């Protein structure tokens, strides 16, 4: 089962206003996954991970988040490495979505 | 409304070790209330809801013992399917269980629930009758037949209709304020100018609980079922959810398009437009 | 409060 990712802020984005960035990874099997959050293509240290939970359709889900302060220049992405994919997936944050 | 208790048990086999990792997660009203993870430093059943603290350290002992027996149920169950499906222990394998019950508004038993999955695909299910079994493929027949000779269903029907019901009545009592609580969505429309004299109108809904919400877009009372982009209900991380709905609409015609939001915790359906 | 599965797979 192939992972589905959403990269989104916890509250409406306001440049300079402190926030939390979430990386919602779902619909994956087996549970072994590797999630990385990036700031300007560089691995963000201090990333929190939710405990391994699964859904009615047996697929697994996890929520990774990091404290971050939005700005015009700083781009944020999320890289996922799963056994079901050939190459790692990257989803870039879009404040409008 | 309806009420439920579920236990989401998982055993992942680790190659080059006799013991699999075993995780048990308990949910009351689709909300994690208890958890167990064998990987943790000092593994035991831990409280996941604050109203779970009002439980004696001897309840946790009773439960932790149960997790210890399950670890062995799973380890043996994993070994056997490895044989049924002619597999190698050089690789990891997944056995999953979902069991519990559902209750009406009157706290009365609606249904019992017990399902198993191997490698994340159905393996065996206990039919709503709590008597018969459904095997997913040929291999699940070794287990269906095994469980009919031993009368395993009887053991489960007993708990699912008895103790499961009892315990949830207790959990719904001890946590009611938290469990009967709802959070109202907080809507707004965002304007996205684009090419070909077109525009994206994205109606957001934020910080709401429970997860079920209905967002619909409407052209002067008429619904736009077709070409209305959505997003899967995502957790905000604060225990509340987010979701949005977009529609490509031509410029100036902004006020023709209306957005409606429906949710249990609302003093009425939300109705809103751009500005 | 969880149960214990009876017969193995």
């Amino acid at each position: 089962k192939t992972p589905q990712i959403q990269v989104y802020s916890r509250h409406p984005p306001e440049n300079g206003k402190p926030n939390i960035l979430n990386c919602y990874v779902t619909q994956f099997h087996p549970p072994h996954i590797e999630i990385q959050m990036l700031k300007n293509g560089k691995k963000i240290p201090k990333v929190e991970m939710s405990d391994m939970s699964f859904s009615k359709d047996w697929s697994f889900y996890i929520l990774a988040h990091t404290e971050f302060t939005p700005t015009e220049t700083d781009t944020y992405a999320c890289r996922v490495k799963h056994a079901s994919m050939a190459e790692p997936k990257t989803v870039y944050w879009d404040r409008d979505m | 409304g309806p009420h439920s208790m579920r236990y989401f048990e998982t055993a992942v086999s680790r190659p080059g070790l006799e013991e699999p990792r075993y995780i048990s997660v308990g949910y009351v009203d689709n909300k994690e209330f208890v958890r167990f993870d064998s990987d943790a430093e000092n593994p035991r059943y831990e409280p996941r809801a604050p109203w779970m603290e009002q439980e004696g350290p001897e309840y946790w002992e009773r439960e932790t013992q149960k997790a210890k027996g399950q670890e062995q149920w799973f380890r043996v169950s994993l070994r056997n399917l490895l044989g049924y499906y002619n597999q190698s222990a050089g690789g990891s394998h997944t056995l999953q269980q979902m069991s519990g019950c559902d209750l009406g508004s009157d706290w009365r038993l609606l249904r019992g629930y017990l399902q198993f999955a191997y490698e994340g695909r159905d393996y065996i299910a206990l039919n709503e009758d709590l008597k018969t079994w459904t095997a997913a493929d040929m291999a699940a027949q070794i287990t269906r037949r095994k469980w009919e000779q031993s009368g395993a269903a009887e053991h489960y029907k007993a708990y699912l209709e008895g103790e499961c019901v009892e315990w949830l009545h207790r959990y719904l009592k001890n946590g009611n304020a938290t469990l009967l609580r709802t959070d109202s969505p907080k809507a707004h429309v965002t304007h996205h100018p684009r090419s070909k004299g077109e525009v994206t109108l994205r109606c957001w809904a934020l910080g709401f609980y429970p997860a079920d919400i209905t967002l619909t877009w409407q052209l002067n009372g008429e619904e736009l079922t077709q070409d209305m982009e959505l997003v899967e209900t995502r957790p905000a991380g604060d225990g509340t959810f987010q979701k949005w709905a977009s529609v490509v609409v031509p410029l100036g015609k902004e006020q023709n398009y209306t957005c409606r939001v429906y949710h249990e915790g609302l003093p009425e359906p939300l109705t809103l437009r751009w500005e | 409060a969880s149960d214990e599965n009876m017969e193995t797979m």
